[PDB]
């Protein structure tokens, strides 16, 4: 018999996008080539089926620093953790290649479903 | 606020 | 130009609620009289302005206890830490005025003002 | 999706 709050979870997540602005309680660096990317563990854990593995591994939970396999895009990785905290996917015909490829790594199966919608059309 |  | 994923708040929210669940990455303890409740700062901080104070403020970040005042109920605290991460809030007749006080503590304005509006009718 |  619970009553609910619609735009709560929404002002949740806005709420953590501006904690990660202002680095604030940001626990892990992600490096992507040359490019690093401060982040909540919680937040990656809860959009990505490859951060959910990682940071549930007894050893790995524990890391300050994740470095992501050499052929990831930084700016794919940099679209897709913007998608995370926001809900609001960048996806450009310069760009959807590498997002693809980014969220199959990283395991965001919507992601991957909208952006074979999109080459399919094209 | 709704009834969910 | 983006474009949107309209589940995607609830799913982060969701995926969140089951790391509580399984005690998975919760950081910090919160202490209401002789009841404890584990929980992610980022999330306290993205629901409750008193949170957000303590967890921003340069001491208090770091403490992996906080105690509330001993005013503070802890069956109104557990419904609105449920409320946090759920978007659920479980007001009856006979915890309405706890809740309201506790999400008053708390800084918890949307709470606040539901609790006032079923009181005004009743 | 949606257009925001
Ligand atoms: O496409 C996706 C997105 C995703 C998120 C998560 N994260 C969780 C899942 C569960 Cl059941 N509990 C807690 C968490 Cl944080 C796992 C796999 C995938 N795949
Ligand atoms: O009723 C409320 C709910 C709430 C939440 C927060 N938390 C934040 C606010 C801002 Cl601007 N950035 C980041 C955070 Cl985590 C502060 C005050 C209140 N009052
Ligand atoms: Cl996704
Ligand atoms: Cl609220």
């Amino acid at each position: 018999s619970c009553i609910q709050f619609t735009r709560h979870a929404s002002d949740v997540l806005l709420n953590l996008n501006r904690l990660r602005s202002r680095d604030i309680l940001t626990d892990v660096v992600i490096v992507v080539s040359r490019e690093q990317f401060r982040a909540h563990k919680t937040v990656l854990m809860a959009c990505s089926g490859l951060f959910y593995s990682i940071f549930t591994d007894q050893l790995k939970c524990n890391l300050s620093v994740i470095n992501l396999d050499p052929e990831i895009n930084p700016e794919g990785f940099c679209i897709l953790l913007d998608f995370m905290y926001t809900s609001r996917l960048n996806l450009r015909e310069g760009n959807i290649m590498a997002v693809m490829a980014t969220a199959m790594y990283l395991q965001m199966e919507h992601v991957v479903d909208t952006c074979r919608k999109f080459i399919k059309a094209s | 606020w709704v009834i969910p």
